[PDB]
Parts: C-alpha cells; structure tokens; sequence
C-alpha cells in the first residue's frame, strides 16, 4: 500500500513540473512569436499561407441571409417576399425625388402605426377580405401621400401577417429598398456600403454614444437630431443616401441595438445586391492582392460572390479570421498559440 | 498491522524529502531545453521551418 | 463610462444594464446608492443571472427601500470579499466583512473571496477519531467525530441553541486553535448573548463571530454562511491549525436561497423549494470538510420544518454528515433534556473497531431496548401495563429508566432550571448503561434518573427518595 | 529517482507534433447564463445531447433546441459562462473512455481520474445512450450471483442479469449490503477464470466526498480494487454530473459485458440522480408533474436500467447485474421515484430502521422483499436447504403474537415458534463479512435440519460462527465438495450431522448449560 | 415540397414545421431521420397538437438523441398502423408493428390503423354471457364473461403465466380462437422469458406478441396496447375468430398516458394522472367487446397504487372490469393449481 | 418562546389552556424576580413529566 501510495506522489508532481514546463515554454514561444510579429513583410508572409490553406479546403453549400426574412415565422415570409418583390415592381417607376419622397411618406406612416398600435391591430387582423382594411388605411391617408405609397401600403395590409409590428418593419423594409433603389439609380452602392460599415465600426466601439441613440421614451427626432450634429460634423460621410437610410432607422428604432441596426443595415444594403457579407480579423491592412485571393476563394468555397470587412487588430498577431453566417474559420497565430496552450498534456 | 503501517508510513515520508530532491534539481536541469523545441513549435504553428 | 443602471426593482432582486462588453462576471459584487436623507446607504448587489441583451438579474445585500430607477451602478471587478488573517479572532463581523463592535477594522487585512471550490477529491481523507463532549446519551449513542462533520437537527424550538452552546462551552473552552461561529439566519437577541458569554468566558479571543440574521434580506442570509466559511478555510488552508466551525441553522441558507428563487425566474421543485436545492446544498457543504493533515470540527445546527424529517431540506443535509443528534419533540414533551431520539440518531464511528466492542454492545443493547419499549407504548396506553408478558413489564421498566438517564442536567440549562450542570466520562457513561441495561437499578425509582450526571449522583438522588442502588 | 529528461522530451514530443490546421467551425454565442443552465443562439446543425465546447475547456451538453436558441446544462465551472462568449461544436454525443484500465481507479461521469494516479489508459470509446440488447439478443437468467449474505442469497437470490433494488429509509445499511456484494467477489477474482471473474463498478452520485473515499478505503481494505471501478458524481459536482454518472457507470461496464465478461454494477442512490435530472429539467422550464419530476423520469431510469442484461451465447454471454439503491422518506414506497423503480427492477429488497434498531442486521423485511428470479438464481445446496425457509419465518412472524404463552400452544406451534426465533438468528450477519456460498449452505443447513434446536437462541450466532470456524479447519471437504458439485449429496449430509454432533458435545453455552440433544 | 423539417426538439416532444397546404391530420405518423452514425435511426414520429402557424407538436416513439433542426419530415398520411393477418401468429411485433424475432416480416401484409371506433350502438349485444372456459372453478365461482373484462392480481410465484399458457391454450382449442398478448410496460428479460415459454410448449403459434417495452419512451407504451388490440381486432372482424387479449399491466398504459400528458404540456388532474384519463381508458377498452356473434375477451393485470383501490387509475380501470382472478400464493403452496383464491375473487 | 393553547385543555377546565409539554420561554429565570425564579424552578419540567 505504501509502495503505491509514494508511487502516486510521484507521479502527481511529475505531472505538475511537467505541465508547468510545458506552459512556460509555450509562452515562451509567444514571446519569440512577438519578435517574429514585428515586421510586417512576414505578417503578410503568412497571411498568404493562410489564403493557401483556404486555396485548399472548399466547397459548402451556404445559404443567403435574406436579413428580417430569417426573422419570420411562416405566413409572414410569404407576405414579406411577394411584397418586396411587388416594389421591385413599382421601384421601375419612379425617378429621384419620388423615391426620396416615398421614404418621407412610408418613414412616418412608420412612425404613426407603431405609435398607434390599436388601429395597427386592427389593419393586421388576417381576416380574407381587405376591402374594409383598404378603405381603413386610405380613408386615413388618402390625402396625406402620393399615390405609390397608399397603393403598396393597401398591398401590404392585403397580406396576412404572423405578428402585428412584423408589418411596421415590412413597410421599413420597403422603404430601405426604395432609397438603396435610388442609391443604385444614382452608381453609389459601393460607397453606400463602405460607408455603411465603417460608420458601424465608427459607432459600435463608442458606445456611451451608441447607448445615448438608444432611449426610446425620448422623442424621436431627439435622437436623430444628435445624428445629423455629429455626422455632418464634417460630411465626408459625402454620401446623403447613407444620412437618409440611419436616419430612418434611428426613427424607428423600437429598441433595437443600434450597435447591431446599422450593421444589420449594412447587410441587406450587401444582400440587396444578392452577395453574402464577410467580416475578417486580422493584425496588418492587406493588399488588393490579398483582398482578390481572399474575395476570390472564399467566394469559391461558399458558392456564392462575396464582399469583405476588415477590423484590423495586432492583438491577433498575424494570420487571419473569417465569419460568414454564423460559422468561423480562425487561423490567426493568436488562436493558435491559445490553443497550443490548451491542449498541454 | 502498526508496525507494517508505521514502517510504511514513515517509509513514504523520507520517500516525499527524496521525492523534492529529485524534483527541484530536476527543476532548473530541464531549463536548458526551454530553447530547443519551443523553436520547433514556433514554426510547427508557422508553417516555416524557422 | 462603463457602469450601468437600475432597470427593475422587485423586492430583493434588482435588474441592472450595463453598456456592451462590460457586463460584469457572476457573482460579481456591484455597488448602488440610496440618497433618500433618512434610508441613506450603499447598496451591494451581487449578480446572479446574465439575463440577455445585456441585463443582469442580481440580489441585494441590504434592503432596497429608497432604490430609483436608473441610478448608477458600479462593477466592483471582483466577488464579495472578507477579511482574513489572525486578526478577525475576537471580533464580530457582518455578512459582508465590516466589523460591527469596531466599524473600520480590517479593512487593511488580506481580503478574500467568500466563493471558492470544495477540496479536491485526492486530499479527502475519512476521519474516525471521538470526541468527547462528557453529554451521556451523544457519548453513548452517537459519539462525535474530530475533525468530522456534526449537526443538530431539531424542530421549531427543541434543543439546538441550547445543545449548541452547550458544546461550545464543552469542546471550544479547553480547545487548542482556532473557533468560527457563523449565525446564519437566527435571532439577534441569541447572537448578542453568545458574543457577550464568549466575552465573559474568554473565548472571544479564540473566535470570530459572522452575524446574519432573520433580519436582514435573502441575500445576506445566503452569503453570511459563505463569509464565516471563508474565514475558517483560510484558518484551516494557510495557518493549519484544528479549527471548529459552529453554524446556528445552516437551514437558513436554504430558505433564503428558496425566497429568491422564484423572483429569479425558476420553476419551484417540490415542496416549493428552488429546484436547486441540493446541488447550492452540496457546493456550500462540501466546503466545510476537512483535508488530509488540515482539521475542520464542524458543527451544524439544522432546522426541520413542522416536526418534519421527510421535508427536502433535512433529507438534503442528512447526506453531509458524520454524525447526526437528532432532537424531537415526543422527548421535548416528556421533559427529557436534551431531547435527543436515540432511535433515529446516528453517527459513523459507532463501529465495533473506532470505540470499542464494550461501547458498542452497550450501545446496541440501549437501542433494542428502547424500541421494544416504543413498539408496546400504544399497547400499554390502551390495554394497560398488565395485558403484557413479564419478560416485557421487566423491560418496559428498564426503558423507562434508560429513557430517563439519558437525559442530563447541561451547562447551558442552567438559566432554565437553576440547576449546574455536569460532566460524565465515556467510560462512566458505559458502565452505567452497562449496569442499567442488566438490571442493576430495577429497584430505586423512575425519577432519580432525571437530569442527573453519572453513578454518585444517581446514588444521591435515590437516597434523596429513599431508595439504595 | 524521477524519469527527469523522459519528462522534458515526453512534453517536447507533444508540441513539435502539434499539428491543428484551420479547420471551418460553426460557432454560437452564449446570450444568457444561470444557474448552471446557458442558452447559446446559432449552431444551425447542433443535435440534441451534443457536447458543446465554452470558452475554457468548459464542457455543455445541448438540451433543448428550439428556432430562438440551444438550451444546454454546464458540466462544471458554471460561474466562467458570460453572456457574448462563443460556443464551438464538437460534432459528438456524450462518450466515455471504456477499457480495463479502469479497474481500480475512480472517475468523473467522463471517464477523466479524480484520484491523481494518472491518466486512464483507454481501450476504445463507448456512446452513453447506446441502445439496450434486444429482446431476442438475450437469455434466461440462470447463474446466481452470490451477495454473501445469507438472507439475501436464500431468501431472495440475484442472478447475473437481473435488476436488485435495495430500497431503504436511511442509515438502514444499504450501502453496506453493496459493499459486501462487492466484497463477495474476492475469491471468485481470485479463480482467474473470465467465466467466474465479476467485474464491479460503483457508481456513487450526490455523496459527500469523504463518504466516497471511505467506501474506496473500504474496498481496498477488503482488495477488491483490483476488479473495481468507482464512477464518483460528488455533492459538489454539477447537476449535470449527477445525471450523467450513472450513463457513465454504465457504459462502462458495458464494454465488458459485449466482451463476453460478467459485471456487476451498484446505483447509488438513484433518487439523487432524479433529483439532478428535476433540477435541470426546471431550470430548461420543461412541463413538471407529479413532485415537480419532468415526466420522462421513469423512462430515465428504465432506459438506464434495462442495459442490465443476460445475453444470448451468440453474444458472448456476457452479463451485467445492477442493484439501484433507493433511499424511501418514512418508509414510504408509495412515493414516484420508489414506484417507478420498484416498477422496474425484478426484485426488491426492503431495508427498515425498525428491524434494524431491533438487532436484525441486514434489517432485510424477508416478508416484503421478493426476487421474480427466484430459484433459477440458486445452487442445487442452497435452493435444497433454504426452500424450507421462506414459510418457517412465515408462521414465526404469525406466531411471535404468542410468544408470551407458548404453554398454551400445540406442539407444533410451540415448534414452530422455537424454530423461528432460530432461524431468525441465524439470518443475522456482521458487517463486511461475507460468506461464500458453501459456507451459507452449511449454516442453513444447522438452521433447518434442526439442529439449532439445542442451542439458546442467545447463542446461535457465535455456534454457527466457531461450527464454520471448526470445518473450515477440520472438515474441509464437506465445504469442498459443497462448491465443486454444486449439491449437498446424502453422503455429505451424513458426514455434516456428525460433525455438527460432535462439535455439539464440544460446544458450550453461555449460561453453562448443553447443547447435545 | 410538401415535406415538413424539425424546429423544436425538447426530448421527446417534436416541432415540425409543414407548408401551408400540407399540415397533418393528429395521430398522423411522421419520419424524420438521425445520420448521426452511432445513433444512426429513423424516428417515428406521431402528431399530438396542432400549434397555428404550420407548428404541429408530436410525441416521437424513439429517444431523440442525435436529432438536428431543419432536417426533412415526411409524411406517411395515415396514423400508426400495425400488420394484421393470421401471419402475425408465433411472431413478435413492436408497437410500430416492426417484428422483433425476425425483422422485415409483415412489411407486406395488410396494415391497420391503430385508431379506430368501437362497434356502433346497433351492433352491441345487448345480453351478457358467460364463456365457459372448462376450468371448475372459473366455471363455478368466477364465471368469465364472453366479450369482458377479468383483471389478474397473481404476483410472482403463483402460476400466472401457466395461467396465461392455459387460457391461450383452452381458447385455442375449445373455442378455435386466437390469442394476442399486449405487454405494456414488459420487461426485456420477462418478454424473453415469456417467448421462450411459449415456443416450448408449443402455443407460439396460437399467439401473436406485442412488447412495448420498459425503456422506450411514453409513446410507444401508451400505443402498444391500441397495436395489439387492432391485431385482434382484425382475428374478430375479419377473420371471425373469437380472441383472447392478454394486457399485462393496464396501469402501465394509464401510466405512459400520464407521461405523455405531462409531456405535452397539460395542466394534471387530481392526484396526478391526465385529464383525459377516463376518456383514454374508455376508448381502450370499448372496443374489447361482442360484435355479430364474435368476440373479444380480454384478462388484464391490474397494479393498484399504494394497494388504493379508490385511486384514480385502478377506480377507473375498474369501471370496465367484468370479473377477477386473485392468484393466491397459500393456494399454490398447497399444490393447488390454478392457485385461484376462490375466496378473494369474484366475478359479477 | 411559545405559549401554546390548546381547546381541549380549554374544555377541561385548565384554563389558561396553555400547554406547559409544549409550550416554553427561551429567555427563562433572566425574565424573573429572584424569588419566583427559585420558587418555581424546575415547574415546567415537573408538570411535563406529571
Ligand atoms: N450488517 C450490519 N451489521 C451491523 N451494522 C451495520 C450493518 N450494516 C450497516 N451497519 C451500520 O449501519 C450504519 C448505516 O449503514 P449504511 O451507511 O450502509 O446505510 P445507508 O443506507 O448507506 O444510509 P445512508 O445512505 O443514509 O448513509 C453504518 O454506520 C453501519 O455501521
Ligand atoms: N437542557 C435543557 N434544559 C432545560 N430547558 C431546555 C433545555 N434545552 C432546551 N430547553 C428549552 O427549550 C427552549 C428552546 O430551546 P432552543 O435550543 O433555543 O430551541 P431551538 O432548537 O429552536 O433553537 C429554551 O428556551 C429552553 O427553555
Ligand atoms: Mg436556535
Ligand atoms: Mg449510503
């Protein structure tokens, strides 16, 4: 019993200074791997490595976000689909003005029926005939609006829906698709977007500020009125449509996280176009020639043609980091070295 | 039984002082090598023989 | 900044937002303010839940009368933390580590905190060594363990303060290291005359007092029993040296935990406890232990709801124990003192080869006994005395003698009969039953067994009734 | 001296081989935590009781899956969960490391050694919700099992592959009739033959670490660690722990059983286990019925509970026997846990605080407990000289109302009455002191040919205990022949009652008196 | 297209999700499949409630151990049906109707639903009348009734399923019957030993089994009773055949239906059974009856909880029972055998 | 401390109808004069065991 017992001592301890050397040389290889980060010719030397490995691993069937549809439950997917593709429809018609317009209309129709829920109860009951929900919602608004908007608005009550607000952010959805219309009609989408994501990166990580365009008991224009003071604090935001469309959001925010709102902007402005979003991580801003690698292949393994964001970070030290949907292919030395570490014998 | 437990007992506790003196000369003796292979693995996670 | 912000306020249990990416870690200790002139105070929330969308479901230390919405709320960093060291001997302390007889002393010890893991399962090691208190029936029937785990369990006013006391005058007085004394949940008045009889009997210098009690909120009487914990492992972790760790009504923890459970949002499980019953029972229990060459005597007073032994609560902390004195109130009727029922009372060490074979027959033979007796009560109560064999008249007489010596004249009843009390050897006490369950007092009286010490004073009080021996 | 080089270059061998390419994951984010429970959002392709990977090596297991988010139990280390940390997929259900390695050691409910001896040396893995053996995968109980105890063993006899449960209030000796049935195996280990060889494992769930380590020290004590594993979920562990130790035990266990091995496996205290699996199912806010039990409580321990099989010799013959142990409140059997339990097993055995304040230890109520078994569990001997036993204690316990005038009785009742008290007795047993079955077989034998009618009834234990004593020196053969034939034959039931009359007139009472007729 | 796909999985209770024109009937059986090679399965599922909004919720008679969400469903456009046919003697099905001895048979037989009516009210019997079963004293002192009910309160050791081989036997030859046996809630090992007993005496082939088994969940013990009395069902109607249905434990199937009660979500009734009980036990045994001349005589074991006969499960079991058979043990340790109390039975 | 009252104690005619088995004070002879605490010493025990 005792020829066991010291036995086991032994064997605890030399399994203690075991792992103990263990770890400190794997930290101590952190250390080397910091003076092996401070140039940046192999920080990229090694990005392109991690673009090989991903030249190596595709493909997989990755699905579109179509972003408030994956929200739905049944019934108000059918709506919301024949409905956008209704305005895509009327967004044929129009010209500048006029789309900017039927945000200024649809924005506040917003406004009043998410005020308003009690008749908004009412204009939802899927109940078979419209006919009295038309006459409902244009008796009310006949002689408020232009004429496209009270005719999708008769379309969108027409519909059933699942919820009650499911229909507020329907017509927020529609009015979105009408000013990224009108974004295109003018050949700003790219910059529409750039800007977009970089506002997002802009306020997310300021977020006393973010929180501050959270306040809902405030009243709404409060809050936007803020907007306006810092963004046209310099207008190299030189895009107006960008103003227009987080403005109509920080209208109708109902709560939502702006931090996440934009963004979630930011991704049906892209999935508009029909491509799927990346967001990257890495330590260094890369080449044009690591952005079509990257663009190139990763668009190869989902299938799909892509768009990419970058949150540049030393922190990761070197390598790269891909999200898209909700699935991850991390190769910065970072994670690596976190790893080595956690799988110590 | 208490001499065999006596025995035993005071067997493993001069058992634990040799137990220490392997073990802290073992300490510093296996510091030479925090070199050699942290190298290896430094570029086993690198993918460059460097 | 990065502090955050009242949302709700439901009696003891407090929502708080704070900004993305700075939602403080469970069981964090958060500070609040109440500004109100007369109910001024700082308000110490401990997070219990990450609600979502960045909410915080937390408990209050103190209660919230005067908490407005929207005020600000401060993330300390770390858990609730108490003072440690040789220092905390000798004085009483709060749930939250302030000293209450010197408000500001030991805000400068080492401060640690009151959450920690149970020892791991390679330094646990089973302890069967006696301790003798010099009570008859616990000596006889359920002998104590040094360095094991010990509880009272009792109804609503049985024996368990009493016998707790009792057992800090016996063990704690002539005891060599170091005592804690947490009141989890117990009356003011009682945890007042404890400090002051530790300070007349100069055992405050040896003990650290932790008060909790009945008025405070769930959350103190949650924590109070983690504090006074904390102090005793590190007694028991850094300086190593036999510590006895008294708990009044560690009951209290699982009522207070069972009063919140519901507002945190859980499902009540059986008899309306929180469905987490047993698994925060074993996470605070299985830290009071003691590791292999580190001693922790601990000792548990345990309230049994209603007289009932079945509800989840007791049959949960029967399971954590070395030992258990278990009280009723059929003896409490009769005035047998301490009103222990020897027929469910246990311990571990009770075993032919920890105290004896001598000890243990006595002991087997006190038992049988007294269950004969309790099998022909109800015959006896209708049929009468009579109806039965002679071979029973013989033992129901015996019993009645066994029952009545059980019973003693304690240290800690003086105040409620006037009487000192007594002290009897394990040896004495098993000669005596020896004697009692061969026969050996047939004659002298059924009283002069009532609340005596050992054999002389039996002697006494039989001639005091005119009866030999 | 310590392997000090053999160290550095074991370690330096692990990491210049550390190979771990950028695989793609599909990661989710924890968007609340409590009380043990953390609901993730994501994971499109998570299964129901998939092992989920927290930040820190913290382990979950995927419960509820619903559109909104994936509501998994915390295995340990709850209070490092925050709202926002990613989950990774691991892609596999709960397994467990299964071998012989496991023999001697005790262990999480995850195959990882809580005793510090170093790691498990694994044979293979094994799923934990790996199906039972078919209905025709299986075959009729018929070799006994032998716990040890006379009452068990005669009274109601456990066969390799039936369900024992031991049903008892508390501090009833539950534990210890385990113990012994574990301790019984010694010498059947001893044999070295696989065909008689009884692999055991403990699983103990909710118990104080030190009652742990006392069982553990009390099978050591007893060297029975060389054929026994301990699967230890202490009070302290994780009620997710609690839930899954058994599944672990069993699994465990079950390896050897499709080994064509045979194992027995001890629950104790299922109650425990039931009442982590409430706890977890009321934090999921599943539907709660009777006493607040989810509603799939009894198929929890049905499911667990069947994969204690016989099998078919086409499946090696293999057997794993269990013996759950329920802790009753006020011998109340009428209660959920205790019906569905006694529901399922093939036989109870009911421990009472009354027959145990009395003297009667193992305080087993022989008129209540029951085996479905029965004599197809039993040697020739035993099922020969304890078939009379069962209603010798019946008119015993009819008659024991007349103990107070047995003048007044008949000559038969009078008998009957003595005999009882006799046999009574003799079911009596020390604590970690089990008998081999010949052993059994020649104490039964002195209970029911009569010839415990001579000694006081204060004295029976103590005969039989110094009659064994005296063959076990002398007489060896009688017990020889005992095991190797399996029957007592005339022959040797003539040499017995000699030598029990001669050891008579050897004998002597405690009063002075005779015990030759 | 017309296929649903998993949304909620909560143990054994299943969300599927349908297109809109494609919802399920209730007690429709869906299959959805586990890959997952260790647990590799196709689970059955049965519809239960129908949630609005395409949700339909159901009770899978598998564990739902390695079930995804959004894998396909398909719809089978019937209920639970069982194989029935006179080949369905001397094998041993599930309550799916799988065979158990032999898997593959019966998958080209005619099949059942397992949910049916019982007789219309024109076709009851209106008179009783006793089924002479040739035994003295079931003749005598507890006379059986011809398309009724007889609970069987032998325990272990008493010759009950010698009893149960005598009745399979008696109705096979002195009624030229049949003979179904229904173990809900059957051990594993019991079930094998009841199958091997009946091979050797040679009356497996008079007998159909059908185990739903102890470690399967509650759907599949709630529906083996329904799978077994269907076979018989189909020996009365179709064949004209007088059947002898041996339910072995009822409670059991009260038991499972309180499970699955639970299960779904339903507030309990008094001491804890489902709401519906009496209505479940009613629709169970309704169609054990005479119909045009043949006839349907079930013996059923009873456990009474906490020996409480005004328990609502025994109370309402015991509503429908016609007779009682009580195996007594001091009968059988006097060699009498059938071990029938006579005392202690009793028939109305 | 309890006063425990009972009605069948009531219909007996001990009235007050206190329960003295049950009924108890936690503070005891502190609550009393000197002479009342020596007078009426051990009562309650004296009555519990009548
Ligand atoms: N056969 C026996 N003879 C004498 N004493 C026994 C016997 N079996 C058990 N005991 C004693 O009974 C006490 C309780 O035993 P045990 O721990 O086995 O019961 P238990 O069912 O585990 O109770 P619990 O689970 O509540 O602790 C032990 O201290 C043991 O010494
Ligand atoms: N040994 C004793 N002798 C006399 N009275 C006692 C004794 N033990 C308890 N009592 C009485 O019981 C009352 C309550 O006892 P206590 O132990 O304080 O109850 P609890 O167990 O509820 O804390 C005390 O006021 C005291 O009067
Ligand atoms: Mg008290
Ligand atoms: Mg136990």
């Amino acid at each position: 019993q005792g020829a066991r017992q010291v036995d086991l001592i032994r064997a605890q301890l030399t399994r203690q200074l075991r792992l103990e050397l263990g770890h400190e040389s794997v930290r101590q290889a952190r250390e080397l791997v910091r003076n092996h980060v401070a140039d940046q010719a192999q920080q990229s030397a090694t990005v392109d490595r991690f673009l090989d490995q991903l030249d190596a691993m595709a493909p997989a069937t990755a699905d579109v976000d179509y972003p408030l549809l994956a929200k739905m439950r049944s019934a108000s997917r059918r709506a919301l689909t024949s409905l956008v593709d209704w305005f895509g429809t009327m967004a044929q018609d129009l010209d500048h003005q006029g789309l900017t317009t039927l945000a200024g209309e649809l924005v506040s129709v917003a406004r009043l029926l998410d005020r308003e829920a009690v008749v908004t109860r009412y204009l939802t009951v899927p109940a078979e005939d419209a006919t009295p929900r038309i006459r409902l919602i244009e008796r009310l608004v006949s002689g408020k609006v232009g004429a496209p908007t009270l005719e999708v608005l008769r379309t969108a009550v027409s519909k059933r829906w699942s919820a009650n607000s499911d229909l507020i952010d329907a017509i927020e959805h529609v009015s979105r698709q009408a000013l990224l219309e009108l974004a295109e009609r003018a050949g700003q989408v790219d910059e529409v977007e750039d800007q977009l994501f970089r506002f997002s990166r802009i306020l997310d990580v300021q977020p006393r500020l973010a929180i501050l365009l959270g306040d809902c008991a405030v009243p709404a224009e409060g809050r936007v009125r803020l907007l306006r003071k810092v963004l046209e604090r310099a207008d190299s935001t030189v895009n107006p449509v960008v103003v227009a469309l987080l403005s109509h959001t920080v209208e109708l925010l109902r709560g939502q996280a702006v931090e996440e709102a934009v963004l979630f902007l930011a991704e049906v402005a892209v999935a508009r176009r029909g491509e799927i979003v990346a967001q990257v991580g890495a330590a260094a801003e890369l080449s044009d020639a690591q952005r079509t690698r990257l663009t190139e292949v990763l668009s190869r393994i989902y299938g799909h043609p892509v768009t990419v964001q970058l949150h540049i970070d030393a922190a990761l030290l070197g390598g790269l980091s891909i999200a898209v949907g909700d699935e991850v292919i991390d190769g910065t030395l970072s994670s690596r070295l976190a790893a080595a570490e956690a799988r110590l014998p | 039984r208490v001499r065999a437990e006596q025995q035993v007992a005071s067997t493993l506790q001069t058992a634990h002082e040799q137990l220490k003196r392997e073990r802290d000369a073992v300490e510093l003796d296996l510091r030479a090598h925090v070199g050699t292979m942290s190298a290896t693995l430094a570029s086993r996670i690198l993918g460059v023989d460097l | 900044d990065t502090s955050g912000r009242v949302v709700r306020v439901t009696g003891p249990v407090v929502d708080v937002e704070f900004p993305r990416g700075s939602i403080p870690e469970l069981f964090n200790a958060l500070h609040a303010e109440i500004t109100f002139e007369s109910l001024a105070k700082t308000l110490t929330l401990e997070v219990a839940q990450h609600l979502g969308d960045n909410l915080v479901r937390t408990i209050s230390l103190q209660p919230t009368d005067g908490l407005v919405r929207g005020v600000e709320v401060i993330d300390t960093g770390r858990s609730i933390s108490v003072p440690v060291g040789e220092g905390v001997k000798g004085h009483v302390f709060n749930a939250l580590g302030d000293c209450l007889d010197e408000p500001g002393y030991g805000e400068k010890f080492e401060h640690w905190s009151i959450h920690r893991k149970p020892p791991a399962f390679e330094e646990l090691e089973p302890r069967t060594e006696m301790l003798e208190t010099g009570l008859k029936v616990v000596d006889l029937l359920t002998p104590y363990v040094r360095g094991g785990k010990i509880a009272l369990f009792g109804g609503a006013g049985v024996g368990k303060t009493v016998l707790i006391q009792e057992m800090i005058n016996r063990i704690a007085r002539n005891f060599g290291g170091t005592s804690v004394f947490a009141g989890v949940g117990e009356r003011t008045r009682e945890g007042n005359d404890l400090w002051v009889e530790l300070a007349e009997a100069n055992v405050l210098k040896d003990t650290a007092l932790v008060f909790g009690q009945m008025d405070e909120p769930p959350g103190t009487r949650m924590r109070v029993a983690l504090s006074a914990l904390t102090m005793a492992e590190w007694f028991r972790d850094e300086q190593g040296q036999d510590v006895l760790l008294f708990i009044d009504n560690i009951f209290r923890f699982t009522q207070a935990g069972s009063e919140v459970s519901t507002l945190l949002g859980r499902m009540p499980s059986a008899v309306g406890y929180q469905p987490t019953l047993a698994d925060e029972m074993g996470e605070l229990q299985e830290r009071i232990t003691s590791t292999r060459g580190r001693s922790i005597t601990s000792m548990q007073a345990v309230y049994v709801p209603a007289d009932d032994y079945t509800d989840p609560a007791p049959a949960t902390t029967f399971a954590h124990l070395d030992a258990t004195t278990e009280l009723s109130r059929a003896v409490f009727s009769k005035g047998i003192f301490p009103a222990v029922d020897p027929l469910a009372s246990s311990s571990t060490i009770l075993d032919p080869s920890v105290v004896g074979d001598e000890h243990y027959r006595v002991a087997q033979e006190v038992i049988r006994i007294l269950q004969r007796y309790k099998d022909l009560q109800d015959i006896i109560a209708i049929l009468g005395i009579d109806e039965l064999s002679e071979e029973d008249k013989q033992l129901v007489n015996r019993a009645r003698r066994i029952e009545r010596f059980l019973s003693q004249n304690m240290m800690a009843a003086e105040q409620f009969t006037g009487q000192p009390g007594s002290t009897v050897p394990v040896k004495e006490t098993i000669e005596a039953f020896d004697r009692l369950c061969k026969g050996d007092f047939d004659h002298v009286p059924e009283q002069a067994f009532f609340l005596i010490g050992g054999l002389d004073d039996l002697a006494k009080k039989a001639e005091s009734l005119g009866a030999k021996l | 001296t310590i392997p000090a080089d053999d160290i550095q270059s074991a370690i330096e061998e692990y990491v210049s081989s550390f190979t771990a390419d950028t695989s793609r994951e599909e990661v989710g984010t924890v968007v609340d935590a409590g009380d043990g429970i953390a609901h993730v959002e994501g994971l499109p392709s998570v299964m129901t009781q998939e092992l989920l990977e927290f930040p820190g090596g913290i382990l979950g297991v995927a419960l509820n899956l619903d559109e909104h988010s994936v509501g998994a139990v915390i295995l340990g280390d709850f209070e490092n969960i925050e709202e926002g940390q990613q989950v990774k997929r691991t892609g596999e259900v709960l397994s467990v490391p299964v071998g012989d390695g496991f023999l001697g050691r005790v262990v999480n409910p995850l195959g990882q050694p809580i005793d510090g001896r170093g790691d498990v040396d694994s044979d293979t893995r094994r799923a934990l919700e790996l199906q039972a053996p078919s209905v025709v995968h299986r075959q009729g109980v018929k070799e006994p099992l032998q716990t040890g105890i006379k009452a068990i063993d005669a009274m109601t006899p456990i066969g390799r592959g039936q369900r024992q449960l031991i049903i008892g209030d508390r501090k009833t000796g539950k534990t210890a009739v385990c113990v012994d049935t574990i301790l019984n195996q010694r010498q059947n280990w001893e044999s070295g033959d696989p065909k008689k060889q009884v692999r055991c494992v403990y699983v103990a769930i909710g118990q104080k670490g030190t009652t742990i380590a006392a069982v553990r020290r009390t099978l050591e004590e007893g060297g029975a660690m060389d054929y026994t594993t301990i699967v230890a979920a202490a009070a302290s562990e994780s009620a997710g722990f609690k839930w899954l130790a058994p599944y672990t035990g069993s699994a465990i266990a079950q390896h050897w059983m499709y080994e064509g091995k045979h194992v027995l496996i001890i629950f104790d205290d299922l109650t425990k286990q039931a009442e982590a699996y409430r706890a977890i199912s009321l934090l999921l806010r599943r539907p709660p019925g009777r006493e607040a039990y989810p509603g799939d409580v009894f198929y929890l321990h049905s499911r667990l509970l069947e994969r204690c099989a016989k099998l078919s010799d086409d499946l090696g013959g293999g057997s794993l026997t269990g013996l759950p142990i329920i802790e009753t409140k006020a011998n109340d059997i009428s209660a959920y846990i205790p019906t569905n339990v006694i529901s399922i097993t093939d036989g109870q055995c009911f421990l009472e605080t009354d027959l145990f304040n009395q003297g009667v230890r193992p305080a087993i109520n022989v008129g209540v407990s029951v085996s479905r078994v029965g004599g197809a569990a039993q040697i020739k001997a035993m099922k020969e000289v304890a078939g009379s036993l069962r209603l010798d204690l019946s008119q015993y316990r009819e008659l024991e109302a007349f103990a107070a005038f047995a003048s007044d009785l008949d000559a038969a009742s009078k008998a009957q009455l003595e005999r009882g008290a006799r046999l009574v007795e003799l079911l009596k047993q020390p604590q970690s002191q089990p008998m081999p079955v010949e052993e059994q077989v020649v104490s039964i034998f002195l209970g029911t040919g009569g010839h415990l009618d001579s000694v006081p009834v204060e004295d029976v234990r103590r005969f039989e205990t110094e009659l064994l004593d005296h063959m076990r020196a002398s007489e060896e053969e009688i017990l020889t022949e005992i095991r190797d034939s399996q029957k007592l034959t005339e022959e040797a039931a003539d040499k017995l009652t000699e030598v029990i009359k001669n050891f008579k007139k050897g004998f002597a009472a405690t009063g002075g008196g005779s015990v030759v007729p």
